[PDB]
Parts: C-alpha cells; sequence; structure tokens
C-alpha cells in the first residue's frame, strides 16, 4: 500500500481486506455568555423641628 | 482549519494550505457505477458463477431496499447498511439523523407469453 | 473480511482448544471475560 | 443578530478505470475462489 | 451593617483522547478556555499518528470458532454461555438512577455513571446545571424465564417495570416480545 | 430595566416523545412600582420556547423465522439458514453433504498459474516486477528485463479508484481492484 497521510510505504495483509485514505473531520463550538447585573439604592430623610 | 473554524469570519489564510492537502490526498466524491459481476471474467468457471451472482443480487435487491428504511426529515436520503438506517444529511441540515421511490410490488404471475412485470411507486 | 480462515492468535486458539466438550459455564465465563463479546466488522478510526 | 454558512466544492484529477482485462486483488480472488458451484444466495451474499 | 456573599464554582472536565500530546490542552485549562491553534493542529497529527479505536462496529465474536476441534459444539456452546452472561448481569437488575443516571454492573455490585454536570451517591447532587429537556426516560425490565419450547418461540416479553415514563420523557426503546427457533440440542446437533 | 427580577420557570415536558417536542418558559412577572415605573413590559421578553428530541421515531429492527434447510452440494460441508438488530442475519452451520466437492481442475490453461491462485500470462514472468502478488513469477529468475529504466512513487489515493461501492450502505466498500499491478 502506497503513501497515504504518513511514510514511504506500508504493508497490508490478507485477512485484511482495506485500507482507505480518504480525509473527514467534524468539528462542533457551542458558545453561550451569560452577565447579570443589580443596583439598587434607596434613601429617606425626615427633619422635624 | 477545522479549529480555526470557531473563528472563522471567513478566513481565508489556510484556505491554500487546505487546498495542498486535498490535491495531496483527495476523497471520492463524484463517481459512475457498473455492476460488479462483470468483475469476475478470468476465474476457472467464469459463467456458471457470474450467473449464479446475478441471481444472488436480484434475491439481495429483492431483501434488502432503501425503501424497507423509514423515511428522514427534511428530504434526506436513506441508507441500509447492516440492520440500521442511517439519513445520509444534505447540504443545510445536521443532526444524528438529519421525492423518493417507493417498495417494489410482488412478481406477478408469468403469463403464457415471456412478459412479466414489476412496478414500482415513487410514493 | 470477516468470512474467511482468519489466522486466530495464540492464546485465544490455545484457550477455544482447552474448552471442554460438554458444556462448561466455568471456563466459557473465563474466556468470555478475557477476550469479550463482540469483534470487529467495519469502521472507521475517527478521533474524538 | 446574524448568522452566515458557506459550501465549497473541490474539482479535483478524475479517475478512469480501463473497461476490459482488470486485474483483481489478492483477497478478492481468493475469496472469490471458495464460492459453492450450485446456487446460494447465503453465502453469495456475504461477497456481496 | 454590610453583608456581601460571593460564590464563584467554575469547572471543567475536557476529554482529549496520541499519547504524548495529550497533556497540552487538557492542561491549557487555567485561565485558556479556548485551545491553542498550534497546539490543536500538534495534537491532530498526533492522534493522526496514533490510532483511536473507539467508535467501532460489531459482530458475534462466536462466529470466529471456524476450524477447532470440536468446532460446532463448541460453537453452540459459546453461544449458550454469551447468552448468559449477557441476561446474568444486565444493567436491569439494577435499581434506576436519580437525574437520568446510566447504571452499569462490574462483578457484583451497581455503579451509576452520572450524567454530565452530576455527581453524589445516586447522581442526585449536584443539579445547578442540566442543559436538556429533563424528564425521567423509561428502561427495560429483565427478561422472565425462558419459554418452554413449545413450538420453538421465545417466550421473554420485556415489559416495563419500576422505572416508569413519569417526567414526561420517551419510552423505553425496544420490541416487546421476541421469537426464533428453539434449538434442541440443535437438531441432535447436526445429524 | 432587570428582565432578571421575575426568574424563568421550569422547562416543561417535551410535547412528544420522539417525533417532535415543544417546551417553553415564562417570566413569574408580577405587576409591582418596578415593572410600571421601567417599561419593564415592553423590553423584557415574557417567554422562550424551543424543540425537544428533534429526532425522528426509527421503529424496532423486526426479524422473521427461520426457513427450511438448503440442501448443500458445497467443497466446504456447510448449509446454509436465511430468515428475514443484534442477532445473526444467516447462520451457518456444517453439512451432511450428498456429494463433496468436484470439479476441481486447473485454471490457467495458455498462462501462469500463480501460486497462490492468481492466474497471469506469462509474459509478465522474470521482468523484475510482484505481478502474482506474493513474488511467485520472480521466485527463481535467473534474468530479468528491464520494463522500467528508474523507479517512479505510485499515484497518491489510487487505492480509492479501485474500492468497491456498495449502493444500499453509503460507505462503498472494501478493496476489490489492485491498484499496485502495473
Ligand atoms: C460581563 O459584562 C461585560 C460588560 O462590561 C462583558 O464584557 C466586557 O467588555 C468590555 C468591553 O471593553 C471589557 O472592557 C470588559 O473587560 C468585559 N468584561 C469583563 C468582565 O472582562 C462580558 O462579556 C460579560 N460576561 C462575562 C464576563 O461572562
Amino acid at each position: 500500500v502506497f503513501s497515504g497521510d504518513g511514510k514511504d510505504f506500508y504493508r497490508l495483509s490478507g485477512n485484511v481486506l482495506s485500507y482507505t485514505f480518504q480525509v473527514k473531520i467534524n468539528n462542533d463550538f457551542n458558545y453561550e455568555f451569560y452577565n447579570s447585573t443589580w443596583s439598587y439604592v434607596k434613601h429617606t430623610s425626615t427633619e422635624h423641628t | 482549519l477545522a479549529w480555526e473554524k470557531g473563528s472563522s469570519g471567513l478566513e481565508e489564510k489556510t484556505f491554500s494550505e487546505w487546498l495542498e492537502s486535498v490535491k495531496e490526498n483527495p476523497a471520492v466524491i463524484d463517481f459512475e457505477l457498473a455492476p460488479i459481476v462483470d468483475l469476475v471474467r478470468n476465474i476457472p468457471c467464469a459463467v456458471t458463477k457470474r450467473n449464479n451472482l446475478r441471481k444472488a443480487l436480484q434475491e439481495y435487491a429483492a431483501k434488502f431496499d432503501p425503501c424497507q428504511c423509514a423515511p428522514c426529515p427534511n428530504n434526506g436520503r436513506p441508507t441500509l447498511s447492516g440492520t440500521e438506517c442511517l439519513c445520509v444529511c444534505q447540504s443545510g441540515t445536521y443532526g444524528e439523523n438529519c421525492g423518493q421511490w417507493g417498495c417494489w410490488s410482488s412478481w406477478s404471475t408469468c403469463d403464457a407469453t415471456y412478459k412479466r412485470s414489476r412496478t414500482r411507486e415513487c410514493n | 473480511n470477516n468470512p474467511e480462515f482468519l489466522q486466530l492468535a495464540e492464546p485465544f486458539w490455545k484457550e477455544l482448544s482447552h474448552l471442554p466438550s460438554l458444556y462448561d459455564y466455568s471456563a466459557y465465563r473465563r474466556l468470555i471475560d478475557q477476550y469479550g463479546t463482540h469483534y470487529l466488522q467495519s469502521g472507521s478510526l475517527g478521533g474524538e | 443578530s446574524s448568522f452566515i454558512r458557506i459550501h465549497k466544492v473541490m474539482k479535483v484529477l478524475n479517475f478512469t478505470t480501463k473497461a476490459k482485462d482488470l486485474h483483481l486483488s489478492d483477497v478478492f480472488l481468493k475469496a472469490l475462489n471458495h464460492l459453492p458451484l450450485e446456487y446460494n444466495s447465503a453465502l453469495y451474499s456475504r461477497i456481496f | 451593617a454590610a453583608s456581601g456573599t460571593q460564590n464563584n464554582v467554575l469547572r471543567g472536565e475536557p476529554f482529549i483522547r496520541g499519547a504524548g500530546f495529550i497533556s497540552g490542552l487538557s492542561y491549557l485549562e487555567l485561565d485558556n478556555p479556548a485551545g491553542n491553534k498550534r497546539r490543536y493542529s500538534a495534537w491532530a497529527e498526533s492522534v493522526t499518528n496514533l490510532p483511536q479505536v473507539i467508535k467501532q462496529k460489531l459482530t458475534p465474536l462466536y462466529e470466529l470458532v471456524k476450524e477447532v476441534p470440536c468446532a460446532s459444539v463448541k460453537k453452540l456452546y459459546l453461544k449458550w454461555a454469551l447468552e448468559e452472561y449477557l441476561d446474568e448481569f444486565d444493567p436491569c437488575h439494577c435499581r434506576p438512577c436519580q437525574n437520568g443516571g446510566l447504571a452499569t454492573v462490574e462483578g457484583t455490585h451497581c455503579l451509576c455513571h452520572c450524567k454530565p454536570y452530576t455527581f453524589g451517591a445516586a447522581c442526585e447532587q449536584g443539579v445547578l446545571v442540566g442543559n436538556q429537556a429533563g424528564g425521567v426516560d423509561g428502561g427495560w425490565s429483565c427478561w422472565s424465564s425462558w419459554s418452554p419450547c413449545v413450538q420453538g418461540k421465545k417466550t421473554r416479553s420485556r415489559e416495563c417495570n419500576n422505572p416508569p415514563p413519569s417526567g414526561g420523557g420517551r419510552s423505553c426503546v425496544g420490541e416487546t416480545t421476541e421469537s426464533t427457533q428453539c434449538e434442541d440440542e440443535e437438531l441432535e446437533h447436526l445429524r | 430595566c432587570f428582565c432578571d427580577h421575575y426568574a424563568w420557570t421550569q422547562w416543561t415536558s417535551c410535547s412528544k416523545t420522539c417525533n417532535s417536542g415543544t417546551q417553553s418558559r415564562h417570566r413569574q412577572i408580577v405587576v409591582d412600582k418596578y415593572y410600571q415605573e421601567n417599561f419593564c413590559e415592553q423590553i423584557c421578553s415574557k417567554q422562550e420556547t424551543r424543540e425537544c428530541n428533534w429526532q425522528r421515531c426509527p421503529i424496532n429492527c423486526l426479524l422473521g423465522d427461520f426457513g427450511p434447510w438448503s440442501d448443500c452440494d458445497p467443497c466446504i460441508e456447510k448449509q446454509s439458514k436465511v430468515r428475514s438488530c443484534t442477532a445473526p442475519l444467516v447462520a451457518f452451520q456444517p453439512c451432511i453433504p450428498s456429494k463433496l466437492c468436484k470439479i476441481e481442475e486447473a485454471d490457467c490453461k495458455n498462462k501462469f498459474r500463480c501460486d497462490s491462485g492468481r492466474c497471469i500470462a506469462r509474459k509478465l514472468e522474470c521482468n523484475g516486477e510482484n505481478d502474482c502478488g506474493d513474488n511467485s513469477d520472480e521466485r527463481d529468475c535467473g534474468r530479468t528485463k528491464a520494463v522500467c529504466t528508474r523507479k517512479y512513487n505510485p499515484i497518491p489515493s489510487v487505492q480509492l479508484m479501485g474500492n468497491g461501492f456498495h449502493f444500499l450502505a453509503g460507505e462503498p466498500r472494501g478493496e476489490v481492484l489492485d491498484n499496485s499491478f502495473t
């Protein structure tokens, strides 16, 4: 078997029926970004004379 | 390129390297077909086992057909591999399970003439 | 190719030959534990 | 919000198999000789 | 009076499966969520240079018994032994695990393999993030007593059991009953 | 506004088991002062819908009962039994052959017979090239005729040009044609 994605030559066998040199690759990306915030302010004043 | 896909932004730098890699090692995409029974020609008893292989292929096509598999969500082509049916996802579809011809009919009774028919439905 | 005279391994063939003719679950359990339950039919070597 | 997708195909070198006098492989011709003479759909489906 | 509480429970468990180049992208985890491009290409080359045999297709192992002393008798006995092995430690005996956990049998002990982002004794704690639809799926029960071979068929008739579909999940996929031809010493062991 | 003041409810059950599911959640909106005095109604989403179990409903693989035993006349005493999953599709067992092997003959008539079974032309013998596959032709060749002046490299991805194609399986097949023979 010739050079496929490797060294000069490989060696097959009688029991092995096939050696294949087809390239396929799958990828995935699932990015999620969250950011919450809270800001509460309360003030009171009372003066009597 | 597959790893950089996460930040693609329509990248083109690694596209030339991918072109070179495919030039070094392509993959089967398009192809014309022909019956494998025509390849056995130089064996001791060629015609006998050739006709036997034709009969075996006829009976195998009668046994297994793509119509036996359940249909696919969006125009997918189901294929039978062993005892499972996988849907071939086309461009624009994804997922583990992503008109088509139906099943053939039973062979009608052999008429007085040679003419025997079988019908398939596009349902 | 699965259907053929596949050259078996020395330990596998030796354990299969040392199996008793009469049904004995003892050695059968140990052979199944050591060698498994299934052999390879097809499949690529895709990473993960 | 936005979403973009592309798809491209490469038309790399052709391939043309010769019509006649094709040279079979070792394992294929080996398995092709173990076929029974009388018709047998089961053993013929194996090489299929 | 001023009171403040801070809690940042951030964790991860990458599964990177090339022997040597495993450590790189997995240990890059500190303050670097995204993996390096060149390191990813190096790991891709390495895992190309070393197989990743997982993701296989299977066939019955007992079929490999072809040319040995007492070949067919040993093959049939291995079929029976494989059936007994499969139904002796079938995870059906194990009780259903919490939060949709998957149970296994290692010897004589059940192990609830916890789903991602879960932990505990029976995968009960750590319900902070599910990221799935939710519910409780169905599970097939253990196979009942085998048929007495009245006409060769089987009467296992796997039915629902103590883990029924309750949280709105889908039922256990699979056949209800099975049917085959009884061996009966396989026609007195092949003529 | 702070849309998180009304936390989302838990995702409801999937509407169907396998075909197609629909689940939704809504804000726990209470009409308080903060809601009305910050225009929280027009800007905060009140529901989120998403699919669940978007796969299909594959039917259970159902085989059929065995058929009648088939008579055997091959060179290897094995009988076939075909039925229409995890159980084997077809299981072959030893047979009781009424007739053993026959019609044994030499395939090669005007060509050379390689010891491996391949039948190649006698012209391909003693040419300094492995044509049988197991170096049978070049076994004891006293002299060879140089067919090529220099050792050249083979075509890349040439083995994919010899593989068979199973139309039903979606994965073409193992090797059937040899791509090293020249
Ligand atoms: C948290 O909120 C910030 C908004 O301030 C998000 O990103 C910030 O973007 C600005 C843009 O210049 C940077 O200067 C800040 O450093 C960023 N925030 C941080 C914490 O670095 C951010 O995406 C939000 N989500 C997170 C941090 O998970």
